DNA sequence: CTTCCTCGAAGGTTC
DNA sequence: GAACCTTCGAGGAAG
């Protein structure tokens, strides 16, 4: 299928996949349920994927929500004591629980209880709620946002990186497999080098490429195809955009390399002010081709000889 | 038929359809205008004071 | 109707119709439904209307909302259930929803479900609703509002462009047959020059000229006629208006040319600091008539000819 | 009455009554409704008059209402479905709605359509309503305070200039028409010049007057009775209010002549910032006696002369 | 008198008292009723009382009620239909009524009818009710809070004013001998000047002074025993009350004389940041004590030969 | 005493205790009650007991209420048939009462009656019912929230203060005495020093300091234990605790007195913004050592001196 | 059990435990209850733990709610009525009671009586002599008027080296695994001051050496665990150390502004700002200053580069 | 004397007390002959 | 009642 | 000393 189910079909980050699979090993031995799990990091790398493969080493039921679906008290308290032992609890954008209700996991999750309001009037009074044992498992992109006295509570941490490109060449091949298309080695290179190192990204492009070849061409994404259909899309070998292209021409042909400032460089090109510093900015930074200073953007080597002019 | 535009009107103004009824219901006189029926009902629930 | 139909009538937007073709071609032969897709860009440059030429040409009904309209997770679930296999849903002005509405669609999106609690309070557990297959469409004036997460999923994506002459000239003459006008070729040129390049412009102004050429002259749309027209809205041939004229009058006459502070150009004028900033330098300089500089926006050579005065 | 009823009886404004005059006649030998007009300009200067000679010329039925009048964007919909063919809707102080309230005309006035949420919880739906042929006429003082979503679907724009002193004479004579009054011409003169250049002004002061002349004098206005009939109110040689005493007094005595911003100074004299702002500025300065700078606004020597200091 | 009923009788406001004069009596000359007048000032000055004797000059029955007294237009409406030819409604506080109510209020003050628009879909009426000739007659704190519309309804405005000593010493005569008191002319003008210019602040502090001459002195109000007793009462002979010489002592020896924020200072003594802003500077800047600067409140160098100290 | 019943036995409040003698003393040459009282202050000044021996002075009985407790018209009506002539009402947090309520008792003050309406049209009718005359005492917290029509029937305004060494050190003394505890008067003084002016404060730190000195001592509150007692616990002299302390060092030592910003202050100190801006910050400005600018808080020349810095422009 | 239940097992806390031995100690001689008790402080600090001390101490019965779980005087009634002389009341998370509860709660401390009304009825309780004990880590969202009332306030540090050291040999034998004790001091040097902190790495070791090694803890297991979850022996965390490269090699060591600093390492704004930068500042690595944060001295000699003023 | 027992229901209605409580207030009275003033006072007291 | 966001101040560089 | 750019801090209003 689409989604990995097991460590041998999960590609790529050794660090966590190392980590858990220690835990793992270590907790069956003891025969008692694994320690509370948080997994966070930037969108699009592998967490919720990683949350059903931990479901299936461990060999258990998973039950699964969101942080948008619960609302009020009454709400976790109904999920809750619906558990059943060794059970595991995963709840995707956990950040957006409201905090009246993150506080009521405080005991469930360090000593497995919590405390309610029974009967009404004269017969209301407080009992322990006793639950059973049992593994609560989060992801979220927005991990500050969590109190601190939860986040203390998560035995074990993992945080998502990003993919090199060997690892994203055997992706594209494995998702070009359950796809019936033939793609040879070159060209899978030639995808992975352009996904910006993020598996979504990788499988957005060879469904893009696969329309074209079965429309343009023979059905077959060969080199030559692949070129052709990249072309395009207008996506760079480096992965620039044709938007992220103007911006380093614009920047090179008219300011001499900077200092620009953000404002007079958004007009030249047309585009909003919010555009350029969240959808274009991020990336071009990351990869070295502009650098950000007390005076403004500055156009670095790297782009100079990208571009095909000479640094001065 | 004035019954129902009154009562309408004193709906228009907000207030309750129980209460409209009932202070229409209260008043009667055939040869009353629609207008002249709300003018009588209101009259009589405004508390005069001197 | 005004409206172009199908992507026989849709003028210009070449790189977008280009790509859009072979998508939906595809998706025909193997019998699917269409992608996910984003279209964005300025205002008024056809984003509404090529929603609808998509609904015609996979021949689907086309379900419609917008942004502002949905204020809570019960809307959003109640125009979901609503849906039919290979339905098309177009929300306008997207970025306008509440971000609690966002991260429900993150399910529904990628997975075709979305996690609900049902029942009063006094028993109320967690389900999957299950969602047909169908295609998402958003238009938005501004991409950057929407979270990282959302973008991601978006499958296609459409930057809209601005029209050059050849193929703003050809719109106005297609609008001119649904008013029964008849229009010499020389008037739709000059019209078209006027409209800063945006359709809907162009069609507003054609409305009003067509009053006036069949109330004082002979219902014909000649270049003379156009030009009386034109001096009575008092657009200039340029498309400048009286305050953009105003602008360019005060740098000249006061500080021969420039350097000048934008607060001590505002003042000159009567004009608000933001007002001039936000809605009138920005057609200025992609233009050409004003140029901004470390020490001050400076009027070039072409601002001097178009006004008269000599360059020095 | 009063108001003026036809453009043949409406003084001054002659730059608008030629665009509407022109407009209003091409729109009846086509049997269609007029286009959405703005109207905005300083307030008091005839806009809501012009919308029922408008009215009256187009031959239909007029509805009024006011942004601050419609509760929530529901309230909107249920007023639309009282509109008739061809009845026109005014909206004063269009600027002041709701942006949840502002976002649902945009496809009222493109389309004549509507996208609205019917019924209550489980029985919530989507629906879309289809309005009939109407024409909004909208005005507001603060034209580039509209959205530009909004502002870009009006079809005409009509800007109101002040009165000069022949067009505000001859309506003094008018009103003292309509009233079994009589004025002498030098009179009328002279109250035209104390009034502000504004047409409420005007009428206000002459029923005013003519309560004095008939009891302090011999029921005829003159010059000689004009003069001390002002004195007895509040309006100045120069037609200034005795709240603009106030403004020019603190300006020079406590601030020694400036700079001086109105928000500093709005709480010395204890006044609301939007009326001086909007009361007292555009007055004062378009005759000479405030002068904007970057730092703020000044007293002209005119204003020293005037109340009697010394112009150091 | 202290309550008088008439003109005759009302001590102090002698130009507005004389303004009313005239348009009263004209409109009798007339046989109709005076136009809508609204009258404004600070609290406390008689603007309840003013309105009585308007009604006995003019020979008719007053009616009175008040802003928050009114919800509904059905509140209104019965009012309005148990007026008689021109009885007088008087509204305190006209500019804190619901805004559902000026819809109608519109009408019945410039057309003197009402129309209810009745019905829905397929069905439109309405009832139109006619109601007899009255005056108005509304009561604020500031005229800039009043809707702005509203606003221009009224045809006669009276701006209340502080009384002079003259009027407030003859005030303080008048009450003593209700309470039998003798006070001396000398000591009459104590009480007058530390009043600062309101009558029930002057009451306030003769019949504190009446217990403290029972008492401390021989039971008569000498200029001797008057000082004296102010000095216990702990009132300055400026009028300062207890809190404004605590604002001005801290000012100068905790803060060197400012400047200081508003929230420092309020958080120093013992109040309210919004009571201080509201209650306390109001006066002291009027005197001349407190000047506000950009970097807050500053003790003027008045302040400093006021409070007894050496100035920088 | 603790139950003062005379002004003579009432410690502090010198300045509104003299001018009540006055008002008092001359109502009663007449056959007229006291004026209706507001008394004004910061919480926990004892406000409740004055209003107590006002009544004593006065020689009537004391109703006691409060303004959140009651809930409509009703409910004020029948408190004031259980008055007696002459009685005393006191009112605590005036300011929450409901305006359904707030409108009938402006009738009841000025002329003592009321005037129930009833009917409508030509059933339109009214009852008068007299009241008793009755002195209407209020307390409140939040002056600036009374309406102007309630505010202009109070006839006689109060202020009340802080106490001070001289009066604060009685009342430690005597609440010695309570649980038979001997103390010196030099250390009754060290102790109220560090109270901050509140009775409350000077109560809760004589308990603590009585543990100590039957625990590690004597039995007896001398010189000595006092200063071991007050430096076990954190408490300096001009009573700032030890996280006050920190608050001040941190600012001189790291930031060379500001301006700095309340979330880079809390990150040193580890705290929440709202404790510190709540908490300790309320007392540095009370005490001068602190002011809030539009750019952050700055330390003033009088903390530097109190801390042992230098202070230098 | 991993929580202590006598003083001789609270390890650490010298100051507060000092005070609350000499309070509990006095009331024991009077039969007096012991006197309302405020505990606040950083989270994980031994809040809860101390409160359960404080009753086996007393020798007295514990009665437990939380914030949270009340929403109505009503229930809060209940709770009260069920109270015995000298009995404790423990409240987690006070600051969450809504304000409707707080008056009430106020007015028994003080009077130990209530009088409320609660188809309404007034209820009216005498209570007997008892003790309030509450927690919480947001101090200053209480009211004015309820921390008047509490007449003893406990608050937490951060612990020594030391006392770490023996937190972690007393764990280490509870779950029976042998550590030497040069192994334990490295594990303490990492746990930033905090208890939690120090139990979480044991028991992240345990299952290394139960896997890896012979299930025993030793100076070259610990070592090499450590390497595998990359902690730095000052405690920084892989992100930590990048923090620092950055602005060393790329500004020069500052200033730099939050917003340009997060973008350059693909971290979220908030992240850094609340859950990074927090350590740093207090261990003396990071300053923030009115144009931006710089990288001190500190951090120079840590990350081994050449240090320049 | 049914006039002052109806009399004293409608005023303390519009003290806030509801229909039947009013109703009940009043009935726990005995005089009939006393005025609505004495009625309302004793069914005020009666219920403080 | 809480989060978000926008208005204002000022440090530092360069002409 | 006028003009740009980046950075931090305190309010407040919109759910
Ligand atoms: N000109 C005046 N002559 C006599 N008494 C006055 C005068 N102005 C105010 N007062 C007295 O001061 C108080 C004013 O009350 P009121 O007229 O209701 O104030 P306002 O209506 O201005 O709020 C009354 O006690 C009134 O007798
Ligand atoms: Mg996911
Ligand atoms: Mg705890």
């Amino acid at each position: 299928t689409l989604r990995p189910q097991y460590f041998k079909e999960y590609i790529g980050q050794d660090k966590v996949k190392d980590q858990l699979k220690i835990f793992i090993e270590a907790a069956k031995l003891r025969d008692e349920a694994l320690d509370h799990t948080l997994l966070f990091g930037p969108p699009g790398l592998g967490k919720t994927t990683m949350a059903f493969v931990i479901a299936n080493e461990m060999g258990v039921n998973l039950k699964q929500t969101s942080g948008p679906a619960i609302e009020k008290a009454g709400d976790l308290v109904a999920i809750l004591n619906d558990l059943e032992p060794g059970d595991i609890l995963f709840i995707d954008e956990i950040h957006r629980m409201p905090m009246a209700v993150e506080e009521v996991l405080y005991s469930a999750m360090e000593d497995y209880y919590i405390d309610i309001m029974i009967g009404a009037g004269e017969t209301s009074r407080s009992v322990h709620l006793d639950l059973p044992p049992f593994t609560l498992v989060g992801a979220t992109t927005r991990a500050g946002m969590l109190s601190n006295p939860l986040r203390a509570r998560f035995g074990i941490n993992g945080h998502m990186e990003y993919y090199e490109l060997p690892d994203l060449t055997e992706i594209v091949e494995r998702t070009s497999e359950i796809f019936e298309m033939t793609i040879t080695p070159e060209a899978a290179l030639e995808l992975a080098r352009r996904s910006r190192g993020t598996p979504r990204i990788a499988n957005r492009l060879l469904k893009r490429v696969r329309d074209y070849a079965q429309i343009m061409g023979d059905g077959v994404i060969d080199d030559k195809i692949a070129d052709q259909a990249l072309t395009m899309l207008d996506v760079d070998h480096e992965g620039l955009d044709y938007v992220d292209q103007k911006i380093l021409r614009t920047m090179i042909e008219m300011y001499g390399g900077g200092p620009v400032g953000l404002g007079t460089l958004s007009v030249n090109i047309a585009e909003e002010r919010e555009t350029v510093e969240d959808m274009y900015e991020p990336y071009l930074i990351q990869k070295g081709f502009i650098m950000r200073t007390r005076t403004g953007r500055v156009a670095t080597a790297k782009a100079y000889e990208h571009m095909g002019y000479d640094y001065t | 038929d004035a019954e129902q535009e009154a009562v309408a009107a004193l709906v228009a103004l907000g207030y309750k359809p129980q209460e409209a009824s009932r202070m229409v219901s209260k008043i009667a006189r055939p040869d009353a205008s629609s207008e002249t029926l709300i003018r009588d009902a209101l009259r009589a629930a405004l508390h005069h004071h001197h």
